[PDB]
RNA sequence: UGACAGACUGAGAGCUCUUUCUUGAUUCUAUGGGUGGUGGUGCAUGGCCGUUCUUAGUUGGUGGAGCGAUUUGUCUGGUUAAUUCCGUUAACGAACGAGACCUCAGCCUGCUAACUAGCUAUGCGGAGCCAUCCCUCCGCAGCUAGCUUCUUAGAGGGACUAUGGCCGUUUAGGCCACGGAAGUUUGAGGCAAUAACAGGUCUGUCAUGCCCUUAGAUGUUCUGGGCCGCACGCGCGCUACACUGAUGUAUUCAACGAGUAUAUAGCCUUGGCCGACAGGCCCGGGUAAUCUUGGGAAAUUUCAUCGUGAUGGGGAUAGAUCAUUGCAAUUGUUGGUCUUCAACGAGGAAUGCCUAGUAAGCGCGAGUCAUCAGCUCGCGUUGACUACGUCCCUGCCCUUUGUACACACCG
């Protein structure tokens, strides 16, 4: 009746992140679950860096543009339904759900 | 045999994370796109 | 070069001003009560104008000074 | 763990140091850490205090932090 | 045991173990191969694979599950390109899989599951032996 | 199966592309953004507009047919992707709107500092901090000149201009070549949300009056 | 352009259908998706629907998007109906 | 309209011809009109970028002065990195730029946590050993943690020149010092004004005016060649001229990043076997803090061999031969094996970059990419000499001054 449901969440901002996160734990904890999170990995900034000039003239100048992606997973006992009920509060622009169950 | 997705131009073309955008393009579209210029 | 700029000395004053009773000779104390009465965008604008306003005081303390009018 | 031959070594240094300060600190005394301390600081300071040194980044139109290409006019 | 004698002493301690402890075979093309793409000239010491037999050992003892492109990597090097600037280069796997094999038939590491190489209960008790009269 | 940072890069360039679609068609119709929002099952893609009606067309036919365009150019599950057209709060604080309407003044043939002094006014009287409006190319001449308009407070440096600061660039086709039109706009302060950004300026200050008992 | 009568027939029926249409510009792609057809003739014929506004066309930037239009319902409607 | 056999052809292009089947109003013919063009013109333009210009600079309103262009404000002086500030004051009050701001790095045994990070203890497993326990070193598993120090990433805290001394209107500030993670704005970046340039870009853009062409094409596509050719001059560089070294053992310490259904194993590739290398076959993991990869990097350290010799320094030029990528490797793609052993004895006049984890040395990643990195953009590793000034040279800002200059002394 309890599995192991593993709830992983993408993104690129942080605070808009942290809200879902912290209100996915919030009410998980009003259900007495246990909920092993949030766990935090690291962030992967993805860049590329352009010549700014389309034509190859003047002084050789460079501009770094980066993507920061924010990885965050909450951990929880319980039923696929009881999760859905609460993994279905008002979800926050950008956010990735993409709740699976683990072994 | 690769090309801008924006423009169909052959040349400065960025291949990485499936981009697939001319270096000018991708200046033209990159705020859009979600790169930002932190440093 | 540690000059500060206009802001910084004009809020130093104006503080001063408006609450010279609850100011003192302390700087973190005066860092907390600077951040009771204004909203300041920055920790470090925070830090700087309460280190303005605390050799303020201790100038008051010593003897008179220029445009701000203590009642 | 991590850095180079001669950081780790420093690493090292430092470990015995604070090690050593912070156990006279909880289980022996503390008049005999500051003895310690004394005698540890008044040799070198950075057995207690890490340095704050790190690599520069590297800056276009150069390969270092400083150094730039050379210049050509003719 | 083993990490209470320096590795170069140990190393040549085991070293003349392995030759004087019975025997094990030796390739016919021992004397003409130079253990990596880059060397120059074959090993100096015509007691080498030896060495490289003891000094490969306390690899495995020190450490769990490695192939042998990890040796590779182990023994690999710095390559010189002449007038290109020089790079990393990986050493040859014929005798980083030949001296492992040997191990094997003398009973030192053993293949494992889940891959690589362990070494072996009666492998570790003659390293910590020698290492037990090293100066 | 999909990495993050190619679906990330990938939803990117989807609104990226999404967008710069959505200027053709509704160009004279007050276009002014899109907004993809992703629920379950289902993704919402919020078009704003000036003019929903034009939009929206009769009976919704256009806006059936740029759901069903949508749908087939980026393989989305059919019926899961739709488009709304919301109206932006305000028109005379947004640099697209306000570009493109001076862009069909001009493409009309009035007179350009009319036109660009009508722009100015309308988003001074909208409620906006300050506005600058840049035209620049062949004006009734053959040597190329710019000619720029400004009103209020403008900022230029530093990170409030990410957040205060409104900017469109759009081309006019005029006859005999080229026109370019930069647009300006420096928002104010609206801890609300709806018309500005809500953080002050960073060298701002607010002294509580100094309440008395 | 010369086009079978069947190859014509199927892009007017998927016009119908939904009544929108799409391309890329990759020339001689030599089968469009949707429909059977080699891709050039949906650009070619859609080139001509364009020049008698039975369809309005956007460039989309080089990449061909086609919606069409009361005047060209009324046309279509007579030759597959 | 499509097509057989020979010629035509490089062609298995029905391109063209011999032959007449096939196909049906889609086409053909002329006029008009569109269309395409990496065609022209950046001195017709847009946008973008560079530079003037790394400095501190720029501008209204109202008032003052002047016939006027114009000027003041925007300043004598002190001070600042700063038109920064104090203050002076026919100006007063403001707008930009500087600063503030944002990113990264530096401190936190304080907070929140974490089996995709680990440390600790305990258990079992091995190996040593005064051996039976204890002791040391590894393996392994969990309802061990009053676990989060190390790792990750969030919320905050922390520095303000705060305190002291001395100089200074004893103002703004400056130097010194304890403390402290930090006291050049803590370091490094991002952003960045007015006015301008006939700066570069029509070869990024189905961005664009005008012109040219538009079928016997400057359109498109195919095949082959060139872009790489070599008496010579120039610019950025790579390798070196050796013993503070080369070679051969042993030893072993990082960080930033990367991994498209990549076809039926495929992008990064562990593991096993064959092979001297190159490379190959098989069983597999990973869309990734999970697998490659604790990224087992080099310089460095260590013990030998060389012995002042164009030498074992250097590795150009060249022969033979193997393999790899790719549809194809020829004017060698690249990687291997043996052989060949050039100049080069620290470089004339000139000239560049550099003030601390910096220069320099060392290697690694990404971009390009089927294959090719001596490049560029980043990253760590080892880690100094000198200075803490000046206006001599090259320039820059402000003031006063002269001017027959204003395309402005390249007058
Ligand atoms: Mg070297
Ligand atoms: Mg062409
Ligand atoms: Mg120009
Ligand atoms: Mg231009
Ligand atoms: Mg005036
Ligand atoms: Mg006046
Ligand atoms: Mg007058
Ligand atoms: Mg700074
Ligand atoms: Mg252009
Ligand atoms: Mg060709
Ligand atoms: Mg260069
Ligand atoms: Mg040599
Ligand atoms: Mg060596
Ligand atoms: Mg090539
Ligand atoms: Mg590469
Ligand atoms: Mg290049
Ligand atoms: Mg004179
Ligand atoms: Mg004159
Ligand atoms: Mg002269
Ligand atoms: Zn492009």
């Amino acid at each position: 009746v309890q599995h192991r449901i593993r709830i992983t969440l993408s993104s690129k901002s942080v605070k808009n992140l942290e809200k879902v996160c912290s209100d996915l734990v919030k009410g998980a904890k009003e259900k007495q679950l246990k909920v092993k999170g949030p766990v935090r990995m690291p962030t992967k900034v993805l860049n590329i860096t352009t010549r700014k000039s389309p034509c190859g003239e003047g002084t050789n100048t460079w501009d770094r543009f980066e993507m920061r992606v924010h990885k965050r997973v909450i951990d929880l006992v319980s039923s696929p339904d009881v999760v859905k009920q609460i993994t279905s509060i008002t979800i926050e622009p950008g956010v990735e759900v993409e709740v699976t169950i683990s072994d | 045999s690769r090309v801008c997705r924006v423009c169909g131009n052959s040349h400065g073309l960025i291949r990485k994370y499936g981009l697939m955008c001319c270096r000018q393009c991708f200046r033209s579209n990159a705020k859009d796109i979600g790169f930002i210029k932190y440093r | 070069g540690r000059v500060r700029t206009k802001t910084v000395k004009k809020t130093s004053r104006q503080v001063i001003e408006k609450y010279y009773s609850r100011m003192t000779l302390d700087f973190h104390t005066n860092k907390k009560v600077l951040e009771e009465v204004s909203i300041l965008q920055s920790k470090r604008l925070r830090n700087k104008v309460a280190g303005f306003t605390t050799h303020l005081m201790r100038r008051i303390q010593r003897g008179p000074v220029r445009g701000i009018s203590l009642k | 763990r991590g850095g180079g031959k001669t950081s780790q070594i420093y690493s090292i240094r430092q470990a015995i140091a604070k090690s050593l300060v912070a156990y006279y600190q909880k289980y022996v005394d503390e008049a005999a850490k500051k003895e310690v301390k004394e005698i540890f600081a008044r040799y070198d300071r950075t057995l207690l205090v890490a340095d704050p040194r790190r690599c520069e980044p590297k800056k276009f139109g150069g390969r270092g932090a400083r150094a730039r290409f050379q210049k050509s006019y003719r | 045991t083993v990490k209470d004698v320096n590795p170069h002493e140990f190393v040549k301690a085991y070293s003349a173990h392995l030759k004087r402890s019975g025997k094990m075979e030796l390739p016919e093309w021992v004397d003409i191969v130079k253990t990596a793409r880059f060397k120059e000239l074959p090993p100096s010491d015509a007691d080498w694979y030896y060495i490289r037999a003891a000094s490969m050992a306390r690899k495995i003892y020190l450490r769990q599950g490695i192939g042998i492109g990890g040796f590779q990597k182990i023994y690999g090097g710095r390559q010189r390109n002449g007038s290109r600037p020089p790079h990393f280069c990986k050493s040859s796997g014929a005798v980083s899989r030949n001296i492992l094999q040997e191990l094997q038939k003398m009973g030192i590491i053993d293949v494992d599951p889940k891959g690589g190489r362990l070494i072996t209960s009666q492998g570790r008790r003659d390293l910590d032996q020698v290492a037990g009269t090293v100066p | 199966q999909i990495s993050k940072k190619k679906k990330f890069v990938s939803d990117g360039v989807f609104y990226a592309e999404l967008n710069e679609m959505l200027t053709r068609e509704l160009a004279e119709d007050g276009y002014s953004g899109v907004e993809v929002r992703v629920t379950p099952m289902r993704t919402e893609i919020i078009i704003r507009a000036t003019r929903t009606q034009n939009v929206l067309g009769e009976k919704g036919r256009r806006i059936r047919e740029l759901t069903s365009v949508v749908q087939k150019r980026f393989n989305f599950l059919e019926n899961g992707v739709e488009l709304y057209a919301e109206k932006v709060v305000n028109r005379g604080l947004c640099a697209i709107a306000q570009a493109e309407s001076l862009r069909y003044k001009l493409l009309g043939g009035l007179a350009v500092r009319r036109a660009c002094y009508g722009v100015l006014r309308f988003v001074m009287e909208s409620g906006a901090k300050g506005c600058e409006v840049i035209v620049s190319g062949k004006l009734r001449a053959q040597r190329a000149k710019s000619m720029k308009f400004k009103d209020g407070y403008m900022i230029s440096s530093g990170q409030p201009v990410n957040e205060y600061i409104d900017a469109a660039v759009r081309h006019v086709l005029l006859r005999q070549g080229v026109l370019g039109i930069k647009v300006k706009i420096m928002l104010d302060w609206d801890p609300k949300g709806k018309l500005g950004p809500t953080t002050p300026l960073p060298d701002l200050v607010t002294i509580h009056p100094p309440k008395e008992e | 352009m010369i086009i079978s009568k069947k190859n014509r027939n199927e892009i007017c029926k998927y016009l119908f259908q939904e009544g929108v249409l799409y391309a890329k510009k990759d020339y001689n792609l030599a089968k469009h998706p949707q429909i059977d057809v080699p891709n050039l003739q949906v650009i070619k014929l859609m080139q001509s629907f364009k020049s008698k506004e039975y369809v309005r066309e956007t460039f989309s930037w080089q990449h061909y998007y086609w919606y069409l239009t009361n005047d060209g319902i009324e046309f279509l409607r007579n030759f597959l109906n």
